[PDB]
């Protein structure tokens, strides 16, 4: 069959990936000792989508965690699951990576790229038909960028005919904390918009009103944080491992939600959020799913699309529904605000349906959506980059390193360029 | 002629109650595998005393 | 003999052909284990069963069907479903990828794999049959993937075999809902390579099946389940005719001669009379009269055209259930009489008549009522051509920009079978026009 | 390959179920003359000077159709359109549909 | 630059890629390689064959 | 007007290169 | 409760085996014809017309039997989840008091 | 179709000179009183 | 009476040598003791089994092979299992030393010493054969020592005798897959000095038994033991002849004549239809028309040829089980009408038929089905031209770099015979093609 191999890569990774696949195993009903106990048979049934299986009936992820400092692998591996990760799958440097992306994208990586190659595609040989890949990083990832770029690029020619997911955090307008974190961005966002097909963009800022606006629980964590992110990033998934009639592919969902070359990112969204009280007060109820689900309020990746139009939404619902509901939803929607839609394509809206339920709750569902609703975040790094350049602030450590001002002046060209890409196509 | 009619309405219920044996069988089988884990487990308790 | 066979191609006519199947088997009373009781009906496979199974000495009735797939899941539901030991078990056949909405890429890129495997299974389930009136090609307009597969396969048996009946039958476009803004690309593309090959295609819709359901069906939130029961009801009623005897008899061969006017348009439409809930029928009546009527309602059909924008050139009724010739002829000939159904100035008679004893059967658990008089209709009016018009107008707005042409013409094709495409519509409407005038 | 004699209805693609005909049968031959004299040597190597049928085979647009009325320029394009295809008009099971049809006015 | 004008000129000079005639076999047959399969190739034709 | 089943005994086919004719055993409905 | 549910399992074949060997019998002798064999004189008795049952009892009968079964299905499934439940507990609180 | 261009022009311009009644493609009848 | 020899060299062959007598015991009904049950059939060894055995007043059926090997491992190991008690030891001929893959090794340095005892035992049973139609000898091509010692001893009995026939089995090099580097070389050398002798060769590819053991026995994981036990049936097919009777029968000398046209070719391809598993044959049905499109399909011969691009020039046809004349003159009738098929302009008629009624049998532990009706295929055509090609293109390149050479120059040889090879091969190129040439 077609399955998928998992790369999980700078702290941020470090994170993600063991709240997400602690999730994943959690859904399917695996100890994290790893011994199965049957109670949905389909699901017994599709597991190599992820898992190759291993003798005694364990279940070994076909996921990659790569960083060079070995205290955040100490800690990934002493948490609840750390057992359930191969010691072949710990590929590392023993230097510290400091956030400096021009050393991170030459001076450590240059001889690592042959490990980590040789494990990915001994994972490749293993298995037999690959979507592609999907990676967890962050591009103010300090290592995030070194590391993902040029794997990213090698990956390219390696299997040129593939699906490169890839899933990053955004920095922070408010805050970037590292101050050369505007030089990385920028740096990144060149390579990545220059090979990626999908690309998601999420921000903690809102993270924080939600945590304010719904979550109502005081003291949250990080972990908590990557809970949310990885109940969307399942939710997104579940079309492959799941029956009921939908459709499924990540590029049929591709194909449908990009209309141009350099056209690559998206916004994710969850669905019904409740405070303490609105468990006993909330009626579980498509139209009510259907008006969050279309909120500013539950928007939380970048910024309100208020202030853009919506090119594409595509949704998935996920529970025991219908689907005259959700067409007249959608229907309702769009005669509701069709201005807001642009008019170069008409129906916008794509969906589907998944039978099978998460664990505890009925009625789900969840969002992504591509809008002109994203120039303030590059265009902010743009100040932000063209403010500490004016006086080639921190420059010297790139010079020292290899870099030189060429390399910022393209990247800055692809920046603005996309600006104005993204306008006048929505003008 | 009534006599058809009869069979097939005899067919009907040999059916259902085939079915309906089958699942409870499925569910003894389930039962009883719990309960020797629950055995097991009570094995297990004596050491820490 | 008298038989024909079923291919099924898309996750969407799978569910389609299941539920046919759900009920075909009950009314000769084949259990789900594919045996009879004890009895003497076994043999060769000569009895009532013969025109959809070839039951040999085996017991086992073989489904003269091909079920194919690109994406196992359904279809392996399926295979451990209750059937599956009615299922022959490679006539099951499932693949490892999709064509991702992609008319081209299932075209071009799988399409030229599976084909042999096809092949290999409509011949050597013809060996066997004697009569094989036709075949019954179960598909999608908007086609996930059941777009090129279906063209490429429809073409290599129109060119291998070339002296038989061709039905199409077909899920079509909404007027305005499009679960993907692929499918005016997709199905214009399937139109204009189908064409000078597809014999007789039809078209019904879920919308409209959805505002029937919720006008007298009392149903709110029907499924899937309720859709397909009706569709396996309509096309069981058109293979009555095989099926049970009755005053006449009528073929698919006659449905071809008598409906389609001309060479190319060959796209009528569908409908089935007695729809209503037992509770509501219950203190009511059914009879010729009004059931007829009421099949001539506007407000009943299954496609987004009004018959009062359009002009009528032929019409199909086939009675079953008990009824009789005198009112059959006195109701006909009311309605040619009213006014406001408008023929066109050609058809003289314009009137297939068919009748049939057999009363239909209701499915166990379902959903319609118990009648004794149903009607289908399958009517070819000009009103179609609004569909068409909606089409186009919405192909150039998002076509002249290009958006999303470069995965097609990366993956292998070009622009020159697009720029055919409009000009082919574009002579469709101005031939309906062109017969529509008198 | 040629054909039988009187008993023609056991014989035919009523019982093949063919849907491509077979082949182009016959009853019909005079009596040929000659000794049949010998041109191979001992394998089926032809003596040169006697010719054979020399290695001339050595070992979708197409769509029946009656002209009936489409518009005239397309029904020349549809002609064209069926043929200049020899590769699906000559061999490997002949591979030749038909045509019938009337001109326009 | 007026990339929707780019755009267009890119996917009319899109041309195209071409496939590679790759079978399958069975149930869930994989996509065995066809070409240079032995089984059904097409060799010969090259010029040494018999001379 | 009682009769509910309504079934064919298919009493003539081919099954080789000449025709084949039955003894007709059940009618109008099996009988 | 294991025992109940064998009890109950026990019960129910029995009804079943009667079942399948009525209907075969009389599948037996619907084959029958007026110009067969298996035709003999048998005078009139009374145990021919013997009565023990009317269809809508015999009806009744097997939904009581039905609806028994099912009643101690749903019964053995609840007890199920909450021995399952109370596992945990033990096992969760003895470890935190060791802790 | 029309075995007249004739008739073809002439009932061309029948439906032009009756196009604003009809309804649609404008072609659909008008019906009402 | 009716009966024949049978050879075996090599590691290569006292495997299916083993699977064939362990088969062969089981039909006519024999314990591995080797004397009959309480009933009575032994005496001077004359009932059916006498075609391949005589269980003289010692007691013992014995078969009339010899199991001859360079190598003492196989012979001991068969002489330590289960049928030694009915083996003969010393027919067990066994040697100190291989071959080496060199086929010089085998024709020159070891062949002088053990001929001898090769063709006197084989006088010794000659002297009490009566019939002595023919034999059954088993090599192989790419032999790792069998090859050259095959060729030199079926020298020897072929310029002793030479009014009889020979029947020859190898599995043939399989096209892509190579257990020798020197694989070409002994080939060709074996085919080179025995294209002149030999009487009927029939190859097989183990690659496509194992690809037909997974297409339809269903099994990822087989075995040689599945492998044995398919050619093992297929021996037994051709020996049904002898065991038993029928309508009409057939022999070797018969195939000998109407298989092979003309001298140099005497090479045709086997093919068995219904290699079928009980667990798919629970509910379909087998009979003659279906079993003939299934034995003709292009992918069901177990070599790598295409009907499609040869031309056939010969078919015979063997069936086993209950069958009839009306429809298997049917089925052939329906072949020969068939398009895809292309018969040479040579043969008016093609078809060698052949019946008895007795269906072959099962063996447990086998996974086989229960099947009620058998047929051997056995086609001469045009179609293996590419194995021969493949063949010489691999070995003019590596013998242009002239390795290995060394090694049987060493050993005594020259390049000469590897010329005259060449020139063989070069004219049977040409060979099989002006023949089809029409
Ligand atoms: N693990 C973890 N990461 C966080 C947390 N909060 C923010 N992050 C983000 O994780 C991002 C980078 O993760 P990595 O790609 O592993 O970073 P790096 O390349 O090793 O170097 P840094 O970015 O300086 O950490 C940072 O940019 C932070 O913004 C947190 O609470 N825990
Ligand atoms: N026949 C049928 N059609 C359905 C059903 N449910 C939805 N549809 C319609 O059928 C269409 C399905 O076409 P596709 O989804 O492209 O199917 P496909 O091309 O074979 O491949 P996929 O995209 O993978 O499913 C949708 O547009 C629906 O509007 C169903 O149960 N049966
Ligand atoms: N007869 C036979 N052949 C086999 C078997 N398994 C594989 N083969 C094929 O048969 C050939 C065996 O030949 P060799 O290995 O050279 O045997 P040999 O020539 O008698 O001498 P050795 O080198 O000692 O084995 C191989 O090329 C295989 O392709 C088997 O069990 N029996």
């Amino acid at each position: 069959m077609r399955e998928i191999v998992h790369l999980q890569a700078g702290q941020c990774g470090n994170q993600i990936g063991a709240k997400f696949w602690e999730v994943i195993s959690d859904e399917h009903g695996i100890d994290p000792t790893g011994t199965y106990h049957g109670d949905s048979d389909l699901q017994l049934e599709r597991i190599n989508v992820y898992y190759n299986e291993a003798t005694g009936g364990k279940y070994v992820p076909r996921a990659v965690l790569v960083d060079l400092e070995p205290g955040t692998m100490d800690s990934v591996r002493s948490g609840p699951f750390g057992q359930i990760f191969r010691p072949d799958n710990f590929v590392f440097g023993q230097s510290g990576a400091g956030n400096n992306w021009a050393k991170g994208h030459y001076t450590e990586g240059a001889e690592l790229v042959d490990s980590v190659l040789d494990v990915v595609r001994k994972e490749a040989e293993s298995c037999d038909c690959l979507q592609g890949f999907q990676l967890t990083h962050s591009l103010g990832g300090g290592t995030g960028s070194g590391m993902g770029t040029l794997l990213i690029s090698k990956i390219r020619e390696e299997y040129p005919d593939r699906i490169m997911n890839t899933f990053s955090v955004v920095p922070s307008p408010k805050v970037s904390d590292t101050v050369v974190e505007p030089y990385n961005a920028t740096l990144s966002v060149h390579q990545l918009v220059e090979n990626t097909d999908e690309t998601y963009c999420i921000d903690n800022e809102a993270l924080y009103d939600i945590c304010f606006r719904t979550l109502k629980l005081t003291t949250p964590t990080y972990g908590d944080l990557n809970h949310l992110v990885s109940a969307t990033m399942s939710g997104v998934t579940t079309c492959l491992r799941f029956p009921g009639q939908l459709n499924a592919d990540l590029r049929k969902l591709a194909v449908n939600m990009v209309p141009f070359p350099r056209l690559h990112f998206f916004m994710p969204g969850f669905a019904p959020l409740t405070s303490r009280g609105s468990q006993q007060y909330r009626a579980l109820t498509v139209p009510e799913l259907t008006q969050q689900m279309f909120d500013a309020k539950n928007m939380m990746a970048a910024c309100d699309p208020r202030h853009g139009r919506y090119l594409t939404v595509a949704a998935v619902f996920r529970g025991r529904m219908s689907m005259k509901e959700v067409d007249e939803q959608m229907l309702n929607v769009q005669n509701k605000n069709s201005s807001y839609f642009v008019e170069w394509i008409p129906n916008n809206v794509k969906t589907a349906v998944c039978d099978i339920p998460p664990r505890g709750l009925k009625m789900s569902a969840t969002f992504i959506g591509n809008s002109t609703a994203i120039q303030e975040l590059f265009k902010r790094i743009s100040e932000q980059f063209t403010a500490m350049f004016r006086r080639k602030a921190f420059l010297h450590w790139y010079t020292g390193e290899g870099m030189d001002e060429m390399e910022f002046t393209e990247a800055e060209s692809n920046m603005n360029d996309l600006v104005s890409e993204y306008q006048q196509y929505q003008d | 002629r009534k006599v058809g009619e009869r069979l097939e309405d005899m067919h009907c219920w040999k059916s259902e109650l085939q079915r309906e044996i089958d699942e409870l069988s499925s569910e003894t089988d389930l039962m009883m595998a719990q309960k020797l884990r629950l055995q097991r487990a009570l094995d297990a308790t004596s050491v820490p005393y | 003999m008298r038989e024909c066979i079923s291919i099924h191609v898309g996750q969407a006519g799978v569910q389609i052909g299941n539920a046919c199947w759900e009920l075909y088997c009950l009314e000769h009373g084949i259990q789900p284990d594919g045996q009879m009781p004890s009895d003497k009906t076994i043999g060769g496979g000569d009895d009532s069963f013969n025109t959809f199974f070839s039951e040999t000495g085996a017991g086992k009735h073989v489904p003269r069907a091909v079920f194919v797939d690109l994406e196992p899941t359904v279809v392996d539901e399926v295979r451990t479903g209750t059937y599956r030991q009615l299922f022959h078990p490679e006539q099951l056949i499932t693949g490892k990828e999709d064509a991702a909405n992609n008319y081209a890429r299932g075209h071009y890129t799988i399409g030229k794999e599976i084909v042999d495997l096809v092949l290999d299974r409509i011949r050597k389930l013809a060996d066997l049959c004697t009569g094989l009136q036709g075949f019954l090609i179960f598909h999608s307009f908007g086609g996930g993937t059941g777009s090129g597969f279906a063209s490429l396969l429809m073409e290599r048996l129109s060119v291998d075999y070339g002296k038989k009946s061709k039905l199409e039958f077909a899920i079509y476009p909404a007027p305005q809902v499009s679960t993907a803004v692929v499918e005016p690309y997709n199905s214009i593309l399937t139109t204009h390579t189908t064409l000078e090959h597809s014999d007789c295609a039809f078209m019904v819709d879920n919308e409209a099946i959805y505002d029937i359901c919720r006008r007298n069906l009392d149903i709110e939130r029907p499924t899937y389940t309720n859709l397909n029961r009706l569709i396996g009801q309509i096309v069981s009623s058109i293979t009555a005719s095989l099926r049970f005897d009755g005053a006449l008899n009528v073929d698919l061969t006659e449905f071809q001669t008598n409906l389609v006017p001309y060479p190319r348009i060959h796209f009528p439409l569908a409908t089935y009379a007695p729809v209503i809930s037992a509770e509501k029928a219950y203190h009511e009546q059914l009879s010729v009269a009004e059931i007829t009527n009421a099949c001539f309602e506007p407000a009943n059909q299954m496609v987004k055209c009004d018959p009062r924008h359009g002009k009528y050139m032929a019409c199909c009724m086939l009675y079953r259930g008990d009824v009789v010739p005198k009112d059959v002829n006195a109701a006909i000939a009311t309605i040619k009489t009213k006014r406001t159904i408008q023929f066109v100035d050609w058809c003289p008679t314009g009137f297939k008549v068919g009748i049939n004893y057999q009363p239909p059967t209701v499915v166990p658990g379902g959903d319609l009522a118990k009648v004794q008089r149903a009607v289908c209709m399958l009517s070819n009016t000009t009103a179609i051509a609004e569909a068409w018009a909606r089409l186009d107008h919405k192909f150039d707005l998002m076509y002249a920009k290009r958006a999303f042409v470069h995965w097609y013409v990366g993956e292998g094709m070009e622009e020159g079978e697009f720029s055919e495409a409009r000009e082919d519509l574009a002579a469709l409407e101005k031939d309906y026009e062109e017969v529509g005038v008198d | 390959n040629y054909s039988a004699n009187q008993y023609e209805k056991a014989y035919l693609p009523t019982y093949l179920q063919n849907w491509s005909p077979a082949r182009p049968t016959k009853e019909k031959i005079a009596a040929h003359e000659g000794y049949t004299q010998i041109i191979a040597n001992d394998r089926g190597h032809l003596l040169p000077s006697v010719p054979r049928s020399k290695a001339s085979p050595w070992g979708i647009p197409p769509a029946k159709v009656t002209l009936t009325a489409r518009t005239t320029t397309a029904a020349d394009n549809l002609t064209k359109w069926i043929h200049k295809n020899p590769d699906l008009l000559n061999a490997c099971n002949g591979l030749r549909p038909e045509i019938s049809g009337k001109p326009f006015d | 630059k007026n990339f929707i004008n780019t755009n267009a000129a890119d996917v009319i000079m899109g041309v195209a890629k071409k496939p590679k005639p790759i079978y399958v076999d069975k149930r869930t047959g994989d996509k065995h390689d066809l070409e240079t399969s032995g089984l059904f190739p097409k060799y010969i034709n090259k010029k040494d064959y018999g001379i | 007007s009682t009769k509910t089943a309504f079934h064919r005994s298919q009493t003539l086919n081919y099954r080789n290169g000449y025709a084949v004719v039955r003894r007709p055993t059940m009618g109008i409905g099996g009988d | 409760q294991i025992r109940l549910n064998r009890e109950h399992k026990e019960s129910c074949e029995m009804n079943w085996s009667d079942k399948v060997e009525v209907y075969n019998i009389d599948d037996t002798c619907s084959r029958y014809t007026n110009e067969s064999t298996q035709v003999q004189f048998y005078p009139h008795s009374s145990k021919f017309e013997e009565s023990a049952s009317t269809p809508e009892t015999w009806a009744k009968f097997n939904h009581d039997n039905l609806l028994r079964a099912e009643r101690e299905r749903l019964a053995s499934v609840n007890l199920r989840k909450l021995i399952d439940c109370i596992l945990r507990d033990t096992a969760e609180d003895l470890r935190l008091q060791c802790d | 179709t029309f075995p007249t261009e004739a008739d073809r022009q002439r009932a061309l311009k029948a439906h032009k000179e009756e196009y604003a009644v009809r309804q649609g493609l404008r072609m659909g009848n008008y019906t009402h009183p």
